[PDB]
Protein backbone atom coordinates (compact mmCIF):
# COMPACT_ATOMS: atom_id res chain seq x y z
CA UNK A 1 0.00 0.00 0.00
CA UNK A 2 1.32 3.46 0.69
CA UNK A 3 3.67 2.78 3.91
CA UNK A 4 6.27 2.04 1.50
CA UNK A 5 5.80 5.45 0.27
CA UNK A 6 6.16 6.51 4.04
CA UNK A 7 8.87 4.78 4.72
CA UNK A 8 10.97 6.01 1.74
CA UNK A 9 10.00 9.83 2.15
CA UNK A 10 10.93 9.18 5.98
CA UNK A 11 14.32 7.23 5.62
CA UNK A 12 15.28 10.44 2.33
CA UNK A 13 14.21 13.48 5.00
CA UNK A 14 15.73 12.93 8.28
CA UNK A 15 19.45 12.78 7.37
CA UNK A 16 22.16 14.43 9.47
CA UNK A 17 20.73 18.26 9.53
CA UNK A 18 19.31 17.99 12.88
CA UNK A 19 22.93 17.24 14.93
CA UNK A 20 23.89 20.56 12.52
CA UNK A 21 20.79 22.62 12.74
CA UNK A 22 20.47 23.25 16.97
CA UNK A 23 23.27 24.80 17.44
CA UNK A 24 22.88 27.59 14.46
CA UNK A 25 19.22 27.97 15.99
CA UNK A 26 19.98 28.54 19.20
CA UNK A 27 22.88 31.29 18.04
CA UNK A 28 20.98 32.86 15.87
CA UNK A 29 17.56 33.11 18.28
CA UNK A 30 18.60 33.13 21.70
CA UNK A 31 15.46 32.08 23.06
CA UNK A 32 14.00 28.28 23.63
CA UNK A 33 10.38 28.88 23.18
CA UNK A 34 11.20 31.20 20.06
CA UNK A 35 13.55 28.68 18.99
CA UNK A 36 10.59 25.67 19.08
CA UNK A 37 8.29 28.10 17.34
CA UNK A 38 11.24 28.23 14.40
CA UNK A 39 11.15 24.52 14.09
CA UNK A 40 7.64 23.98 14.30
CA UNK A 41 7.44 27.09 11.13
CA UNK A 42 9.94 25.60 9.13
CA UNK A 43 7.78 21.99 9.69
CA UNK A 44 4.91 23.73 8.65
CA UNK A 45 6.76 25.47 5.59
CA UNK A 46 8.35 22.10 4.84
CA UNK A 47 5.06 19.91 4.48
CA UNK A 48 3.48 23.04 2.44
CA UNK A 49 6.75 23.11 -0.52
CA UNK A 50 6.12 19.28 -0.18
CA UNK A 51 2.78 19.25 -1.36
CA UNK A 52 3.88 21.90 -3.89
CA UNK A 53 6.74 19.71 -5.23
CA UNK A 54 4.01 17.19 -5.31
CA UNK A 55 1.68 19.24 -7.40
CA UNK A 56 4.23 20.07 -9.85
CA UNK A 57 5.28 16.67 -9.95
CA UNK A 58 1.88 15.10 -11.08
CA UNK A 59 0.90 17.88 -13.26
CA UNK A 60 4.07 17.49 -15.45
CA UNK A 61 4.53 14.07 -15.85
CA UNK A 62 8.14 14.45 -17.40
CA UNK A 63 11.10 12.75 -16.05
CA UNK A 64 13.81 14.97 -14.96
CA UNK A 65 13.08 16.48 -11.40
CA UNK A 66 14.21 19.65 -10.44
CA UNK A 67 15.06 20.33 -14.16
CA UNK A 68 12.05 19.85 -15.23
CA UNK A 69 10.05 22.10 -13.00
CA UNK A 70 11.76 25.11 -13.50
CA UNK A 71 12.38 24.50 -17.13
CA UNK A 72 8.88 24.20 -18.29
CA UNK A 73 6.90 26.69 -16.77
CA UNK A 74 9.98 29.63 -16.54
CA UNK A 75 12.37 29.04 -19.80
CA UNK A 76 15.85 27.70 -20.47
CA UNK A 77 18.17 30.87 -18.97
CA UNK A 78 16.48 29.87 -15.20
CA UNK A 79 16.94 26.20 -15.52
CA UNK A 80 20.25 26.47 -17.19
CA UNK A 81 21.62 28.80 -13.72
CA UNK A 82 20.02 26.53 -11.53
CA UNK A 83 22.16 23.68 -13.09
CA UNK A 84 25.04 26.17 -12.76
CA UNK A 85 24.05 27.17 -8.94
CA UNK A 86 23.37 23.27 -8.19
CA UNK A 87 26.71 22.14 -9.79
CA UNK A 88 28.81 25.16 -8.38
CA UNK A 89 27.21 26.53 -4.94
CA UNK A 90 24.48 23.77 -3.53
CA UNK A 91 25.81 20.40 -3.83
CA UNK A 92 29.56 21.34 -2.86
CA UNK A 93 28.59 23.25 0.03
CA UNK A 94 25.92 20.81 1.90
CA UNK A 95 28.20 18.08 0.84
CA UNK A 96 30.92 19.98 2.82
CA UNK A 97 28.97 20.39 6.01
CA UNK A 98 27.57 17.20 6.46
CA UNK A 99 31.46 16.44 5.91
CA UNK A 100 32.33 18.06 8.49
CA UNK A 101 30.20 17.44 10.90
CA UNK A 102 31.16 13.64 10.16
CA UNK A 103 34.46 14.76 10.97
CA UNK A 104 33.52 16.66 14.05
CA UNK A 105 31.89 13.93 15.19
CA UNK A 106 34.33 10.93 14.07
CA UNK A 107 37.05 12.81 16.03
CA UNK A 108 35.24 13.26 19.24
CA UNK A 109 35.66 10.13 20.80
CA UNK A 110 39.40 10.67 20.86
CA UNK A 111 39.19 14.58 21.92
CA UNK A 112 36.92 13.58 25.17
CA UNK A 113 37.03 16.91 26.88
CA UNK A 114 39.05 18.65 24.49
CA UNK A 115 39.32 21.19 21.47
CA UNK A 116 40.08 19.43 17.94
CA UNK A 117 42.42 21.51 16.18
CA UNK A 118 40.76 23.03 13.42
CA UNK A 119 43.07 21.31 10.71
CA UNK A 120 42.54 17.89 12.20
CA UNK A 121 39.14 18.32 11.31
CA UNK A 122 39.29 19.51 8.07
CA UNK A 123 42.33 16.33 7.13
CA UNK A 124 39.85 13.81 8.41
CA UNK A 125 37.08 15.33 6.52
CA UNK A 126 38.54 15.25 2.97
CA UNK A 127 39.65 12.05 4.29
CA UNK A 128 35.53 10.59 4.69
CA UNK A 129 34.96 12.76 1.30
CA UNK A 130 37.80 10.62 -0.50
CA UNK A 131 36.70 7.78 0.76
CA UNK A 132 33.23 7.97 0.18
CA UNK A 133 33.68 9.20 -3.41
CA UNK A 134 35.94 6.21 -4.11
CA UNK A 135 33.10 3.87 -2.88
CA UNK A 136 30.50 5.34 -5.08
CA UNK A 137 32.97 5.32 -7.86
CA UNK A 138 34.02 1.67 -6.52
CA UNK A 139 30.52 -0.36 -7.03
CA UNK A 140 26.94 0.69 -7.17
CA UNK A 141 25.94 -2.68 -5.81
CA UNK A 142 27.87 -2.48 -2.77
CA UNK A 143 27.10 1.24 -2.59
CA UNK A 144 23.43 -0.39 -1.99
CA UNK A 145 23.69 -3.28 -0.08
CA UNK A 146 25.20 -0.77 3.26
CA UNK A 147 22.90 1.73 2.42
CA UNK A 148 19.79 0.17 4.17
CA UNK A 149 22.59 -0.95 6.99
CA UNK A 150 23.02 3.40 7.15
CA UNK A 151 19.48 3.86 7.39
CA UNK A 152 19.27 1.76 10.09
CA UNK A 153 21.42 3.58 11.67
CA UNK A 154 20.18 6.81 10.68
CA UNK A 155 16.73 4.98 12.21
CA UNK A 156 18.94 4.09 15.62
CA UNK A 157 20.64 7.76 15.83
CA UNK A 158 17.63 9.47 16.42
CA UNK A 159 16.20 6.89 18.95
CA UNK A 160 19.27 7.80 21.50
CA UNK A 161 18.61 11.29 21.66
CA UNK A 162 14.88 10.47 21.86
CA UNK A 163 14.49 7.84 24.66
CA UNK A 164 16.66 9.81 27.47
CA UNK A 165 14.96 12.50 26.65
CA UNK A 166 11.89 11.01 27.04
CA UNK A 167 13.05 9.72 30.54
CA UNK A 168 14.42 12.65 31.43
CA UNK A 169 11.19 14.50 30.42
CA UNK A 170 9.07 12.37 32.92
CA UNK A 171 11.11 13.24 35.60
CA UNK A 172 10.55 16.74 34.96
CA UNK A 173 14.27 18.29 35.10
CA UNK A 174 13.01 20.86 33.22
CA UNK A 175 14.17 24.03 34.57
CA UNK A 176 14.98 25.99 31.44
CA UNK A 177 11.52 26.70 30.61
CA UNK A 178 10.30 29.05 33.06
CA UNK A 179 10.50 31.78 30.83
CA UNK A 180 10.60 29.91 27.20
CA UNK A 181 10.40 33.11 24.95
CA UNK A 182 13.24 35.46 27.42
CA UNK A 183 16.68 35.70 26.71
CA UNK A 184 19.17 37.26 24.48
CA UNK A 185 17.78 40.04 22.11
CA UNK A 186 19.08 38.45 19.27
CA UNK A 187 17.30 41.02 16.75
CA UNK A 188 15.04 40.19 13.86
CA UNK A 189 18.35 40.61 11.46
CA UNK A 190 19.29 36.89 12.21
CA UNK A 191 15.98 35.30 11.20
CA UNK A 192 16.64 34.32 7.73
CA UNK A 193 20.17 32.46 9.35
CA UNK A 194 17.61 30.82 12.08
CA UNK A 195 15.24 29.89 9.06
CA UNK A 196 18.21 28.68 6.97
CA UNK A 197 19.36 26.42 9.77
CA UNK A 198 15.61 25.52 10.08
CA UNK A 199 15.13 23.85 7.12
CA UNK A 200 18.61 22.00 7.08
CA UNK A 201 17.30 19.46 9.52
CA UNK A 202 14.08 18.83 6.61
CA UNK A 203 17.01 18.18 3.95
CA UNK A 204 15.46 15.39 1.46
CA UNK A 205 12.44 16.63 0.69
CA UNK A 206 13.13 17.83 -2.53
CA UNK A 207 14.68 15.58 -5.22
CA UNK A 208 12.78 12.13 -4.35
CA UNK A 209 10.96 11.93 -7.46
CA UNK A 210 7.41 10.51 -7.36
CA UNK A 211 6.11 9.25 -10.83
CA UNK A 212 2.58 9.18 -10.50
CA UNK A 213 3.21 4.99 -11.76
CA UNK A 214 4.03 3.51 -8.76
CA UNK A 215 1.46 4.06 -6.51
CA UNK A 216 -1.86 2.06 -5.87
CA UNK A 217 -4.60 4.75 -6.08
CA UNK A 218 -2.55 8.41 -7.08
CA UNK A 219 -3.85 11.89 -5.87
CA UNK A 220 -4.37 10.42 -2.59
CA UNK A 221 -1.32 8.23 -1.65
CA UNK A 222 0.68 11.19 -2.89
CA UNK A 223 -0.72 13.99 -0.84
CA UNK A 224 -2.07 11.86 2.10
CA UNK A 225 1.28 9.95 2.63
CA UNK A 226 3.60 12.99 1.94
CA UNK A 227 1.44 15.04 4.21
CA UNK A 228 1.72 12.11 7.60
CA UNK A 229 5.65 11.73 6.83
CA UNK A 230 6.15 15.52 7.29
CA UNK A 231 4.14 15.70 10.37
CA UNK A 232 5.60 12.62 12.27
CA UNK A 233 9.06 13.55 11.05
CA UNK A 234 8.08 16.73 12.37
CA UNK A 235 7.09 15.79 15.72
CA UNK A 236 9.97 13.55 15.86
CA UNK A 237 12.29 16.63 15.52
CA UNK A 238 10.13 18.62 18.13
CA UNK A 239 10.48 15.92 20.75
CA UNK A 240 14.50 15.72 20.19
CA UNK A 241 14.86 19.94 20.35
CA UNK A 242 13.15 19.35 23.74
CA UNK A 243 15.18 16.13 24.96
CA UNK A 244 17.88 18.44 23.82
CA UNK A 245 16.57 20.91 26.51
CA UNK A 246 15.88 19.09 29.30
CA UNK A 247 19.67 18.28 30.09
CA UNK A 248 21.44 21.22 27.87
CA UNK A 249 21.33 24.53 28.92
CA UNK A 250 20.72 27.01 26.67
CA UNK A 251 24.41 28.56 27.70
CA UNK A 252 25.69 25.27 27.67
CA UNK A 253 24.81 24.81 24.51
CA UNK A 254 25.46 28.48 22.77
CA UNK A 255 29.66 27.70 24.17
CA UNK A 256 29.84 24.78 22.80
CA UNK A 257 29.89 22.52 19.82
CA UNK A 258 28.88 18.75 18.68
CA UNK A 259 25.89 19.45 21.16
CA UNK A 260 24.95 15.45 20.27
CA UNK A 261 28.27 14.17 22.64
CA UNK A 262 27.91 16.91 25.13
CA UNK A 263 24.57 15.56 25.69
CA UNK A 264 25.99 12.35 25.45
CA UNK A 265 28.51 13.46 27.97
CA UNK A 266 25.86 14.87 30.46
CA UNK A 267 23.19 12.19 30.36
CA UNK A 268 24.71 8.99 29.85
CA UNK A 269 27.78 7.19 31.31
CA UNK A 270 29.63 5.07 28.46
CA UNK A 271 29.50 7.41 26.08
CA UNK A 272 31.95 6.91 22.87
CA UNK A 273 30.58 3.70 22.41
CA UNK A 274 27.65 4.46 21.42
CA UNK A 275 26.25 8.19 20.19
CA UNK A 276 29.90 9.29 18.30
CA UNK A 277 30.17 6.68 16.44
CA UNK A 278 26.27 6.11 15.83
CA UNK A 279 25.80 9.86 14.59
CA UNK A 280 29.09 9.88 12.59
CA UNK A 281 27.41 6.88 10.91
CA UNK A 282 24.38 8.42 10.49
CA UNK A 283 26.26 11.75 8.77
CA UNK A 284 27.96 8.88 6.43
CA UNK A 285 24.99 8.37 5.03
CA UNK A 286 24.36 11.26 3.69
CA UNK A 287 27.45 11.27 1.98
CA UNK A 288 26.20 8.38 -0.33
CA UNK A 289 23.24 9.41 -1.42
CA UNK A 290 24.18 12.75 -2.74
CA UNK A 291 26.88 11.77 -5.16
CA UNK A 292 24.61 9.34 -7.11
CA UNK A 293 21.89 11.96 -7.38
CA UNK A 294 23.65 15.00 -8.75
CA UNK A 295 24.87 12.36 -11.58
CA UNK A 296 21.49 11.20 -11.93
CA UNK A 297 20.89 15.33 -12.27
CA UNK A 298 23.22 15.65 -15.53
CA UNK A 299 21.19 12.54 -17.68
CA UNK A 300 17.97 14.83 -18.21
CA UNK A 301 20.74 18.29 -18.60
CA UNK A 302 22.22 16.68 -21.78
CA UNK A 303 18.52 16.08 -23.36
CA UNK A 304 18.20 20.25 -23.36
CA UNK A 305 22.39 20.94 -23.71
CA UNK A 306 23.28 22.46 -21.27
CA UNK A 307 25.66 20.83 -20.16
CA UNK A 308 28.66 18.69 -21.57
CA UNK A 309 27.30 15.28 -22.22
CA UNK A 310 30.84 13.98 -20.61
CA UNK A 311 28.93 15.34 -17.13
CA UNK A 312 26.19 12.32 -17.36
CA UNK A 313 28.97 9.82 -18.90
CA UNK A 314 29.57 6.17 -17.34
CA UNK A 315 32.02 3.56 -16.95
CA UNK A 316 32.43 0.91 -19.91
CA UNK A 317 31.98 -2.05 -17.23
CA UNK A 318 31.92 -2.02 -13.25
CA UNK A 319 29.18 0.67 -13.85
CA UNK A 320 29.94 3.68 -11.45
CA UNK A 321 29.35 7.56 -12.10
CA UNK A 322 32.79 7.81 -12.30
CA UNK A 323 33.43 11.63 -14.51
CA UNK A 324 30.28 12.98 -12.24
CA UNK A 325 32.61 12.74 -9.08
CA UNK A 326 36.26 13.93 -10.22
CA UNK A 327 33.87 17.46 -11.37
CA UNK A 328 32.16 17.97 -7.66
CA UNK A 329 35.11 16.81 -5.56
CA UNK A 330 37.67 19.00 -5.79
CA UNK A 331 34.94 21.91 -5.73
CA UNK A 332 34.02 19.97 -2.37
CA UNK A 333 37.53 20.32 -1.51
CA UNK A 334 37.86 24.14 -2.11
CA UNK A 335 34.61 24.55 0.12
CA UNK A 336 35.76 22.48 2.83
CA UNK A 337 39.31 23.87 2.90
CA UNK A 338 38.22 27.48 2.27
CA UNK A 339 35.09 27.56 4.38
CA UNK A 340 32.95 26.93 7.92
CA UNK A 341 30.19 25.35 9.00
CA UNK A 342 28.79 28.85 9.77
CA UNK A 343 29.07 30.77 6.14
CA UNK A 344 28.98 27.51 3.95
CA UNK A 345 25.57 26.68 5.18
CA UNK A 346 24.32 30.40 4.68
CA UNK A 347 26.46 29.87 1.39
CA UNK A 348 24.60 27.12 0.02
CA UNK A 349 21.11 27.85 1.56
CA UNK A 350 20.76 31.52 -0.06
CA UNK A 351 20.59 29.75 -3.41
CA UNK A 352 19.27 26.74 -2.85
CA UNK A 353 16.44 28.51 -1.41
CA UNK A 354 16.14 31.41 -3.69
CA UNK A 355 15.64 28.80 -6.65
CA UNK A 356 13.08 26.54 -4.62
CA UNK A 357 11.21 29.45 -3.80
CA UNK A 358 11.14 30.79 -7.33
CA UNK A 359 10.37 27.27 -8.78
CA UNK A 360 7.04 26.68 -6.26
CA UNK A 361 6.20 30.47 -7.15
CA UNK A 362 5.23 29.07 -10.89
CA UNK A 363 2.33 27.37 -9.43
CA UNK A 364 1.07 30.81 -8.88
CA UNK A 365 2.16 31.39 -12.58
CA UNK A 366 1.08 28.19 -14.02
CA UNK A 367 -2.57 28.04 -12.34
CA UNK A 368 -3.40 31.34 -13.33
CA UNK A 369 -2.26 31.10 -17.21
CA UNK A 370 -3.73 28.20 -18.95
CA UNK A 371 -5.54 26.06 -16.02
CA UNK A 372 -5.82 22.91 -18.03
CA UNK A 373 -3.55 20.26 -17.37
CA UNK A 374 -5.61 17.29 -16.05
CA UNK A 375 -3.96 17.93 -12.82
CA UNK A 376 -4.62 15.04 -10.80
CA UNK A 377 -4.14 16.92 -7.04
CA UNK A 378 -5.14 20.47 -7.29
CA UNK A 379 -3.25 22.05 -4.12
CA UNK A 380 -5.46 24.95 -2.92
CA UNK A 381 -4.00 28.82 -3.48
CA UNK A 382 -2.82 29.79 -0.34
CA UNK A 383 0.07 26.87 0.40
CA UNK A 384 2.14 27.49 -2.65
CA UNK A 385 1.83 31.44 -2.95
CA UNK A 386 2.19 31.51 1.00
CA UNK A 387 5.93 28.84 0.58
CA UNK A 388 6.73 31.15 -2.29
CA UNK A 389 6.69 34.41 -0.74
CA UNK A 390 8.24 33.71 2.61
CA UNK A 391 10.82 32.11 1.36
CA UNK A 392 11.65 34.52 -1.48
CA UNK A 393 11.46 37.96 1.14
CA UNK A 394 13.53 35.61 3.96
CA UNK A 395 15.44 34.92 1.63
CA UNK A 396 16.39 38.42 -0.02
CA UNK A 397 16.63 39.77 3.60
CA UNK A 398 18.95 37.58 4.23
CA UNK A 399 21.34 39.45 2.09
CA UNK A 400 21.75 42.19 4.78
CA UNK A 401 22.60 39.78 7.55
CA UNK A 402 25.91 38.34 7.16
CA UNK A 403 26.18 39.95 3.56
CA UNK A 404 29.92 39.09 2.82
CA UNK A 405 28.81 35.01 2.71
CA UNK A 406 26.00 35.03 0.56
CA UNK A 407 27.43 38.07 -1.86
CA UNK A 408 29.58 35.30 -3.42
CA UNK A 409 26.50 32.74 -3.76
CA UNK A 410 24.67 35.97 -5.08
CA UNK A 411 27.46 37.31 -7.58
CA UNK A 412 27.31 33.12 -8.96
CA UNK A 413 24.08 33.03 -9.60
CA UNK A 414 23.69 36.46 -11.49
CA UNK A 415 27.28 34.78 -13.30
CA UNK A 416 24.94 32.31 -14.93
CA UNK A 417 23.30 35.04 -16.62
CA UNK A 418 26.33 36.34 -18.62
CA UNK A 419 27.33 32.34 -18.97
CA UNK A 420 24.53 32.00 -21.44
CA UNK A 421 27.37 32.76 -24.02
CA UNK A 422 28.40 29.14 -23.76
CA UNK A 423 25.32 28.35 -24.79
CA UNK A 424 24.55 30.78 -27.75
CA UNK A 425 27.33 32.77 -29.65
CA UNK A 426 27.90 34.19 -33.30
CA UNK A 427 31.47 32.15 -33.93
CA UNK A 428 32.70 29.93 -31.24
CA UNK A 429 36.57 30.82 -33.16
CA UNK A 430 38.42 27.37 -32.19
CA UNK A 431 41.59 29.19 -32.29
CA UNK A 432 41.26 29.58 -28.27
CA UNK A 433 37.77 27.39 -27.77
CA UNK A 434 36.42 24.05 -29.62
CA UNK A 435 39.24 22.73 -30.67
CA UNK A 436 41.00 22.87 -27.78
CA UNK A 437 37.88 21.82 -25.84
CA UNK A 438 37.64 18.31 -28.52
CA UNK A 439 41.29 17.93 -27.12
CA UNK A 440 40.05 17.73 -23.37
CA UNK A 441 36.86 16.19 -23.53
CA UNK A 442 38.66 13.26 -25.35
CA UNK A 443 41.63 13.33 -23.14
CA UNK A 444 38.95 13.12 -19.96
CA UNK A 445 36.99 10.36 -21.87
CA UNK A 446 39.37 8.37 -22.21
CA UNK A 447 41.52 8.74 -19.24
CA UNK A 448 38.56 8.13 -17.05
CA UNK A 449 37.36 5.00 -19.34
CA UNK A 450 33.28 5.97 -19.89
CA UNK A 451 31.16 5.61 -22.71
CA UNK A 452 27.06 6.62 -22.39
CA UNK A 453 24.51 4.73 -21.17
CA UNK A 454 22.34 3.46 -24.38
CA UNK A 455 22.45 6.55 -26.35
CA UNK B 1 30.53 1.46 -26.55
CA UNK B 2 32.97 -0.09 -29.21
CA UNK B 3 34.24 3.35 -29.59
CA UNK B 4 37.02 2.62 -26.26
CA UNK B 5 39.67 0.56 -28.54
CA UNK B 6 42.58 2.72 -27.77
CA UNK B 7 41.75 2.46 -23.90
CA UNK B 8 43.05 -0.74 -24.14
CA UNK B 9 46.40 0.49 -25.47
CA UNK B 10 49.94 -0.07 -24.11
CA UNK B 11 50.79 3.48 -22.65
CA UNK B 12 47.42 4.66 -21.74
CA UNK B 13 46.88 2.15 -19.25
CA UNK B 14 50.58 3.86 -17.86
CA UNK B 15 48.45 7.32 -17.62
CA UNK B 16 46.05 5.61 -15.74
CA UNK B 17 48.51 3.95 -13.32
CA UNK B 18 50.33 7.00 -12.48
CA UNK B 19 47.49 8.94 -12.18
CA UNK B 20 45.65 6.43 -9.92
CA UNK B 21 49.17 6.38 -7.94
CA UNK B 22 49.29 10.09 -7.12
CA UNK B 23 46.16 10.64 -5.77
CA UNK B 24 46.56 7.51 -3.61
CA UNK B 25 50.01 8.66 -2.60
CA UNK B 26 48.11 12.81 -1.76
CA UNK B 27 45.30 10.60 -0.08
CA UNK B 28 48.23 8.17 2.09
CA UNK B 29 50.24 11.54 3.25
CA UNK B 30 47.01 13.76 4.03
CA UNK B 31 45.95 10.75 5.80
CA UNK B 32 49.17 11.00 7.88
CA UNK B 33 49.08 14.35 8.20
CA UNK B 34 46.18 13.70 10.26
CA UNK B 35 47.54 11.33 12.07
CA UNK B 36 50.12 13.27 13.23
CA UNK B 37 48.60 16.32 13.89
CA UNK B 38 46.22 14.45 16.34
CA UNK B 39 49.23 12.68 18.08
CA UNK B 40 51.33 15.56 18.25
CA UNK B 41 48.41 17.07 19.91
CA UNK B 42 48.19 17.97 23.19
CA UNK B 43 46.48 14.80 25.06
CA UNK B 44 43.57 16.32 27.43
CA UNK B 45 44.85 17.11 30.74
CA UNK B 46 42.86 14.06 33.06
CA UNK B 47 40.02 16.16 34.44
N1 LIG C 1 20.47 15.80 0.93
C1 LIG C 1 21.57 16.50 1.59
C2 LIG C 1 21.79 17.88 0.95
C3 LIG C 1 22.46 17.82 -0.41
C4 LIG C 1 21.47 17.55 -1.53
O1 LIG C 1 20.58 18.39 -1.76
O2 LIG C 1 21.59 16.49 -2.18
C5 LIG C 1 21.31 16.65 3.08
O3 LIG C 1 20.53 15.90 3.66
O4 LIG C 1 21.86 17.53 3.73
Amino acid sequence: TLLRGVSIIIGTIIGAGIFISPKGVLQNTGSVGMSLTIWTVCGVLSLFGALSYAELGTTIKKSGGHYTYILEVFGPLPAFVRVWVELLIIRPAATAVISLAFGRYILEPFFIQCEIPELAIKLITAVGITVVMVLNSMSVSWSARIQIFLTFCKLTAILIIIVPGVMQLIKGQTQNFKDAFSGRDSSITRLPLAFYYGMYAYAGWFYLNFVTEEVENPEKTIPLAICISMAIVTIGYVLTNVAYFTTINAEELLLSNAVAVTFSERLLGNFSLAVPIFVALSCFGSMNGGVFAVSRLFYVASREGHLPEILSMIHVRKHTPLPAVIVLHPLTMIMLFSGDLDSLLNFLSFARWLFIGLAVAGLIYLRYKCPDMHRPFKVPLFIPALFSFTCLFMVALSLYSDPFSTGIGFVITLTGVPAYYLFIIWDKKPRWFRIMSEKITRTLQIILEVVPEED
Amino acid sequence: EELLKVAGSPGWVRTRWALLLLFWLGWLGMLAGAVVIIVRAPRCREL
